[PDB]
């Protein structure tokens, strides 16, 4: 699909057997979701941006649709202001910028 | 306004 | 050009006369560049991001140079760690995500 960003860049994903919005991101180099369970051990790890440093639970080789692309890889939950899809992530679904 | 920049 | 996501999308901005490095960031609603000194009025801003809020100061109508591409608009200037080039300027320069 053609992504324009007038609007900021959300799509469904189904993170198991949910669905959840989320925003392509290619300025995070991680995949952050907002505080949720998920399977399997975690390891706790800290991410910045602007404003500082936040801890989040690391899980790995988690399965993620996104907008019917299947991905798997490393999903880190917690105190994050949104839902975002890191370059991990894009990259696994051939996502690039043109212009 | 949010700028969601991250790096691990 | 195609920009593909396995390193961080880094491209060379004008700005002012004086060339930086700035990351094109989807997950941007604003474009965000460290602290510089340019002429005319700015009123005070907060922005937020993953590690809270920080204060930026306000720039309109700032002529941009984006790999080749002329835009002209908003620019937050703050002490962020990185040179962010937000939406408001990529929809500018015909930026688009695709996959």
């Amino acid at each position: 699909p053609q992504i324009t960003l007038w609007k900021r860049p959300l799509v469904t994903i189904r993170i198991g057997g949910q669905l959840k919005e989320a925003l392509l991101n290619t300025g995070a180099d991680d995949t952050v979701l907002e505080e949720m369970n998920l399977p399997g051990k975690w390891k706790p790890k800290m991410i910045g941006g602007i404003g500082g440093f936040i801890k989040v639970r690391q899980y790995d080789q988690i399965p993620v649709e996104i907008c019917g692309h299947k991905a798997i890889g490393t999903v880190l939950v917690g105190p994050t202001p949104a839902n975002i899809i890191g370059r991990n992530l894009l990259t696994q679904i051939g996502c690039t910028l043109n212009f | 306004a949010r700028v969601l920049a991250e790096a691990m």
